[PDB]
């Protein structure tokens, strides 16, 4: 769907819509600042 | 308005203690995990009164 892809419900995984630099950063800064809870995880049956 | 959680202990000190014992501070207060919270640990023996 168009509006599901726009609102990040479907088409891709949570890791795949974020920028590589930001993820590189989220993993580096984890032990003293968590950024997992900032982005939805969609799971598709 | 510097005391906290129904006693005469301060917001500052409570925050220092959560950060030092469990590293909670800047991501917001919540109940610390059981495995972290043992006999000589702060939160376990914390008993506030009125």
């Amino acid at each position: 769907m168009p509006q599901w892809s726009y609102m990040h419900i479907s088409g891709q995984d949570a890791s795949e819509y974020l920028s590589p630099g930001l993820v590189q950063f989220a993993r580096a800064t984890e032990t003293y600042f968590s950024l997992n809870n900032k982005f939805r995880n969609p799971t598709v049956a | 308005g510097y005391n906290v959680a129904q006693c005469n202990m301060t917001k500052d000190w409570f925050l220092v203690q959560m950060l030092a014992n469990y590293n909670i501070g800047y991501q917001g207060f919540y109940i610390p995990e059981s495995y972290k919270d043992r006999m000589y640990s702060f939160f376990r023996n914390f008993q506030p009164m009125s």
